């Protein structure tokens, strides 16, 4: 559905024709935003899947194709849907830090053949946002400097 | 000592968050030359009271279940996120009161429920 | 080379900062050692040219490689030393020269190195190790600099040709890298804040060169006509409104301001721009450098991004993008494929296109004729950018492709409609379109194209029109239960594609197909599809379709 | 303990192999000096070839080694791994551990370890398949031990590609007889 909303997004965004016809209807991307919103309050069961969406969502549209219109907007916004989503969870959900956390840095650590660029924006974003937040979950960027040793050179100092 | 120290936040969910932001994007400006109050007041950008009235300022300071200060070391710090309320309880007092009632829900560490005197959302992490 | 260049910016940041005792001044004697004789020193010091002929075959070869770089990098430093000791002096200059000239014969050596095997090593190619605050220093002081007291000095470096090329090559090398990567190699590559300030100045100093002192003072010679200054500082323009609309984004007022909304700022940018593309082009050369003006309508694609489509300049863009394709022949192809893109890109963000693809049919139709030798058609009054040579082999391929984005933007009209069973208004536009694009088909089919690209596309844009209204026609057998009848403008496209496609789609297949794989069974397929499904619908809409086809 | 971290800073890069020789002399000797040796001798440069003899030489004495450091020298064997020997020193490893003796003080040492493979699980993906194929292959024998099913509940708990492969063993575990109440 997700996919769908960009591909329509960008047809229509290229293309007056269209925009004269159809009404602007709000776009799943908007919605799931405005979910998390409303989220803030007591949605600890919809939070818990808004977490695992964003992750699938930049696990699969994460950039490959560098190791063009249709592979890059409707992938570079999914993959920074994800981003958006799992930062203004992160803003507001404090008891699922330490999952996106530990999530990234999963992701961030082991991989260095897909391309993990995206990832560490998304952290750091997460962290500039609130560090003192991540004197609460420590012992999880310990042990991924047990790893530092290991990685590559980009990675690294980034 | 000089170094920050672990610091958070206990009190209206409401008043509580503009208290952790504005500490999260001023945090840089921390500095170990200074003390730590001086260094407090120019990251979190506000004062504290000296004294105001520490014995009695007026509020019945008092856990409005229990009504006593002092349950087993226990203070008054668990709040409604409530203007008009603004009631205190205690931990034991409102966890006790918060498991007996049906319209409670438990997530992992948190009960959500409503607040005795005002029933308001009112959250509660063990 | 690069521990000098990190000294001597270690230096000017100790003058500059530290004082406001005696250790500085050792280096700076070092370093004036160095300079003195560095100038008298040359290539027989480094057995350069002359014993060793750089080859890559060797070690001694790749030795002498290495050295040679390592040389040029140090004496790049120099220069940056030297610059930045004094205010301006003469025979710091001319030591400046004088290194420049060492490092430029390395250059022409390399070049010549370069020469014997391919320019497969991105090693001369390879980074100066210049600041970025350096390059826009150096080339504000060779340029917009007029303080006499800096002026008699400066006027031996002005003197440059060479000089003045390697000034601003340097500087297109700063800008691709930060192209490239997220930023730049030298000091202060970091900051993202200073690379922006380093490129809102390089911007000032291109467009003041450009705007200023024209192209047409190419007094150097006949082999720099593709290398002049003016031409290479408008590509720097162009390569940093693409970095700059890439990387920043939110910041182009306060890149802008440098040079009151976008509207107007841009607005007067692109009147002095396509002022000089209209003078370049109005000119009227037979030579005809195509580089500057491909160059110019690509900054000018550039720039009509930030323009509104509702913004009265917008519109004012459109209406002298079109005159430019109404007016000005100009034989050379890359020219009419650069100008018809930003002209569709321009319109269709205004209203949509296929009345001028139906008229660029028309022109095309005009000067090829028919398949029948005997069709006398000639439109050339409608647009003058249309040659032999030009909308043969090329209008033909970009005309259809849009064409192609029409038939897809009605596909997902019809999907969404097709879908939803907002009801007229919608299918009234759809087949507004479809009516223009047959009529645009029936210009096209009509045509003798070339047995290239161009008779196999068009064949495969005919399938999308037969696929599109057999998609039609599908929804009409959907939706003719519930209403009950066919709407009249249906009838008539119905009519209007058998009578005037069809016939001319089987005389266009006995063409291709008599002059000597797939598409030609695929069209055959899609026409006995979509009258299987005219069949169909004629029935289950009691309206007779048949009799208008044949 | 001292001098000893001390000593890469110190020795050129010719006279390794034999204080590596050396030192794995004084690491069968001695188990109190096993995690600062390990720690030097992961440090210093050596064959590939010394480095198995030592991964094979410290897990015959992996019962020996006093509780608090055991973690530490796991981390050692499970950053020493390539793909193909997985197995093997998974399953020797998988043996040779007890949980039964250990045991505030025994829980917290356990939970470190549980930790440290919890990570090395997480941030190595090999480790979990061939581990789990050492439980797997070895349906034999109905001595399993407390072990065994901690770890499976683990890898349950961390890496989801696998959870039905977790369940298709956990089946045919219990349909066997292998694995009860007890
Ligand atoms: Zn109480
Ligand atoms: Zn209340």
């Amino acid at each position: 559905s997700v996919v769908k909303s960009f591909k329509d997004l960008q047809l229509l965004q290229g293309s007056k024709f269209l925009q004269n016809l159809v009404p602007h209807r709000s776009y799943v991307s908007t919605m799931i935003l405005e979910v998390v919103k409303n989220s803030v309050h007591s949605w600890d069961h919809v939070t818990q899947g808004l977490v695992e969406l964003g992750f699938i969502l930049m696990d699969s549209y994460g950039p490959k194709k560098v190791l063009p219109s249709l592979s890059r907007m409707p992938n570079q916004h999914a993959c920074k849907l994800g981003a958006n989503i799992l930062l203004e969870t992160f803003k507001i959900h404090e008891m699922i830090r330490q999952e996106i956390l530990e999530q990234v840095l999963n992701r961030v650590v082991t991989r260095a053949s897909s391309p993990i660029s995206h990832f560490l924006d998304l952290l750091s974003n997460i962290v500039m946002y609130a560090p003192l937040v991540l004197q609460s979950c420590s012992s999880k960027v310990t042990e991924a400097f047990d790893y530092l040793s290991f990685l590559p050179l980009q990675t690294v100092q980034r | 000592p000089t170094m920050l120290p672990e610091c958070f936040f206990l009190g209206a969910d409401h008043v509580v968050k503009p208290l952790g932001i504005k500490l999260s994007r001023n945090i840089h400006l921390w500095d170990p030359e200074n003390s730590v109050l001086q260094n407090l007041k120019d990251v979190l950008e506000i004062d504290f009271p000296a004294r105001a009235i520490l014995e009695k300022s007026d509020f019945t300071m008092d856990c409005g279940i229990c009504y006593a200060y002092q349950l087993d070391g226990t203070i008054p710090d668990q709040v409604c996120d409530n203007s008009q309320c603004g009631q205190p309880f205690h931990q034991i007092c409102l966890y006790e009161w918060l498991r007996g009632l049906l319209t409670s829900r438990q997530s992992f560490n948190i009960i959500f429920g409503e607040c005795p005197y005002c029933s308001k959302p009112i959250t509660l992490k063990m | 080379d690069y521990l000098l260049c990190c000294i001597q910016h270690c230096l000017a940041w100790y003058k500059n900062t530290v004082i406001p005792e005696a250790f500085y001044e050792d280096l700076d004697d070092i370093l004036e050692s160095i300079t003195n004789r560095m100038i008298k020193s040359e290539l027989e010091d480094f057995e350069l040219d002359k014993s060793a002929d750089f080859s890559q075959s060797t070690s001694i070869g790749i030795k002498n490689n290495i050295s040679a770089f390592l040389v040029m990098g140090v004496c790049e430093v120099l220069i940056e030393y030297n610059f930045s000791i004094s205010s301006f002096s003469k025979n710091r200059f001319e030591d400046i020269l004088s290194l420049f000239m060492c490092y430029k014969k390395l250059s022409d050596i390399l070049n010549e190195k370069a020469g014997k095997a391919k320019t497969k090593m991105a090693n001369k190619t390879s980074d100066s190790l210049l600041s970025m605050k350096f390059v826009s220093s150096l080339l504000t002081a060779l340029f917009r600099d007029s303080i006499q007291s800096h002026q008699e000095s400066l006027s031996v470096l002005r003197s440059s040709n060479e000089f003045m090329r390697y000034a601003v090559n340097v500087a297109l090398q700063k800008v691709q890298q930060l192209k490239e990567t997220g930023h730049v190699s030298g000091p202060d590559g970091q900051n993202p804040e200073k690379i922006f300030q380093n490129l809102c100045d390089l911007t000032r100093v291109l467009l003041w060169r450009y705007t200023s002192i024209p192209t047409s003072v190419e007094e150097s010679g006949k082999k720099e006509k593709g290398k002049s200054i003016s031409l290479l500082c408008l590509e720097g323009l162009q390569k940093i409104f693409s970095a700059v609309q890439q990387f920043y984004q939110p910041k182009i007022q306060q890149f802008l301001r440098a040079l009151v909304s976008v509207t107007q700022r841009t607005a007067f940018q692109i009147r002095q721009f396509q002022r000089s593309l209209l003078n370049l082009l109005s000119s009227q050369e037979e030579d005809f450098n195509s580089k500057e003006a491909l160059l110019l309508v690509t900054v000018l694609t550039s720039l009509s991004k930030l323009l509104e489509p509702s913004s009265p300049q917008f519109v004012q863009m459109l209406s002298w993008t079109s005159k430019i394709c109404k007016e000005n022949s100009r034989e050379d192809a890359l020219f009419c494929k650069s100008l018809m893109n930003l002209l569709f890109s321009l319109h269709v963000s205004y209203k949509s296109p296929v009345i001028l693809l139906r008229d660029l049919s028309q022109d095309i139709h005009g000067h090829l004729g028919d398949i029948d030798q005997d069709v006398e058609v000639e439109k050339t009054n409608h647009f003058a950018i249309v040659n032999l040579r030009t909308a043969a082999p090329t209008v033909c391929l970009l005309v259809l492709s849009q064409a192609e984005k029409v038939l897809e933007e009605v596909d997902w009209l019809i999907t969404k409609l097709k879908g939803q069973v907002p009801n007229q208004p919608v299918e009234k536009a759809i087949i507004m379109q479809l009516g223009t694009l047959l009529t645009f088909f029936h210009e096209l089919v009509q045509t003798a194209l070339p047995s290239g690209s161009c008779v196999d596309t068009l064949l495969k844009d005919l399938c999308k029109m037969y696929t599109t209204l057999t998609a039609l026609v599908r929804y009409y057998l959907q939706v003719c239960q519930s209403s009950g009848g066919i709407p009249k403008n249906m009838e008539k496209l119905v009519k209007l594609s058998g009578s005037h496609l069809t016939p001319l789609c089987y005389s266009f297949i006995s063409y291709v197909q008599n002059k000597s794989t797939k598409p030609i069974p695929n069209l055959i397929f899609a026409i006995e599809q979509y009258e299987k499904f005219l069949i169909h619908l004629s029935k289950k809409s009691k309206v007779s379709l048949m009799q208008h086809m044949k | 303990h001292d001098i000893i971290t001390s000593l890469p800073e110190i020795l050129g890069d010719s006279q390794h192999a034999d204080v590596g020789k050396e030192l794995s002399d004084l690491l069968i000797e001695n188990t109190s000096l096993t995690v600062p040796i390990l720690d030097v001798l992961s440090s210093l440069r050596l064959d590939p070839n010394f480095l198995l003899k030592v991964r094979q030489l410290v897990m015959d004495k992996l019962s020996s080694i006093r509780l608090e450091d055991l973690p530490v020298i796991i981390k050692f064997i499970l950053h020493s791994v390539t793909a193909m020997d997985t197995l093997e020193v998974i399953s020797e490893l998988r043996e040779k551990l007890d949980l039964q003796h250990c045991v505030s003080s025994g829980q917290s040492c356990i939970i470190l370890l549980f930790d440290v493979i919890k990570s090395a699980i997480r941030y190595e993906k090999t480790i979990s398949e061939a581990w789990i194929k050492a439980i797997e292959n070895t349906a034999s024998v109905s001595e399993h031990k407390v072990f065994d099913l901690v770890m499976l509940f683990i890898i349950y708990s961390t890496n989801t590609q696998t959870k039905k492969y977790i369940d298709r063993v956990l089946r045919n575990k219990i349909r066997s007889g292998c694995i009860q109440e007890q």
